[PDB]
């Protein structure tokens, strides 16, 4: 709802000039695990996304409900793991995402590989 | 550590302690540092109290 | 109106897709009021939602 | 940024004469093993990188993001390549590579096998 609170600031225009228009995109796991027809075809869906996440320069805001499904949980070949994409890319200012976790499981990101610590705020 | 440097772990690595200055502090100060040293702390002696401190220094050994 | 014998029976199988049938699905769906579900669990079973899973404890009542 | 500094220092002229003109090839992990298909088409891509750029006289500099990423993915039995190749390259001087690891991981790189102890530095 704080992230919902961002959206109402946008539609009423109560945002700075550099952040106007940009649309929040949530990420439901109705479609992440269900598209897994092959191993390579999982990342190609992201490749269609990420290439249009940089050269788009249009309304772009990424949102995750709980990052514990992204980088905490998951077999290394079962989908999203600690060896997920965009590890050196998200340090650069070319992708805008906003995530949310609970503290009591957030120590798993410290104990996953201890390398996403400087990768998030 | 002192006579060694080849400590086996559960991971069986080596841990060399070469080029290390090992610092071993503890007090033992009371029960010898009564007022003998204490009330004449101002000058504390070039001829006399050095002998008094070495006697205490011997008793710390 | 849906009814489940045990929600613990929905924490078992669900293979050949990449995740458990109930532990993946219905997570933002049951967050809001859409489904007219009613459940029933053994008390002694029920500790696994509170201790082990620790996420659905606010989803159900 | 010290590795990326060197190319900014080619134009400065504070390089030795025998190390001039060379181009750093930055290497994303998305380029290595995403486009591989668990087949004998794998090693058709490995010679495109490795063996085509040894006898080629062109000016070459490689760069590894992390060596630990190269040990994580690439477990297909047929594929292998989890530090299997580049074994004579670590004593030959044709290929110029640069790696980067963190200390707490590089401790677990060396003493977990104790075979790459004399190769790397």
């Amino acid at each position: 709802t704080i992230v919902e609170g961002l959206v109402y600031r946008i539609e009423k225009g109560d945002v700075p000039k550099e952040l106007q228009g940009y649309t929040v995109i949530s990420l439901n796991f109705r479609k992440f695990t269900s598209g897994t027809s092959y191993r390579g075809e999982f990342e190609t869906r992201m490749k269609n996304i990420i290439k249009e996440l940089k050269n788009k320069k249009n309304k772009i805001i990424l949102f995750v409900d709980e990052i514990h499904l992204l980088l905490g949980a998951g077999k290394a070949e079962g989908g999203t793991d600690a060896a997920n994409l965009l590890k050196p890319v998200l340090s650069k200012g070319e992708i805008k995402l906003i995530g949310a976790t609970t503290i009591a499981e957030y120590r798993k990101f410290i104990e996953s590989c201890s390398a996403f610590e400087r990768r998030f705020e | 550590i002192l006579g060694d440097g080849y400590i086996n772990d559960n991971h069986r690595r080596n841990i060399d302690f070469s080029n290390t200055i090992i610092i071993m502090t503890s007090n033992l100060g009371a029960e010898l540092f009564k007022k003998k040293l204490f009330f004449d702390a101002d000058n504390s002696g070039t001829p006399e109290y050095k002998r008094v401190m070495e006697d205490v220094r011997l008793s710390l050994i």
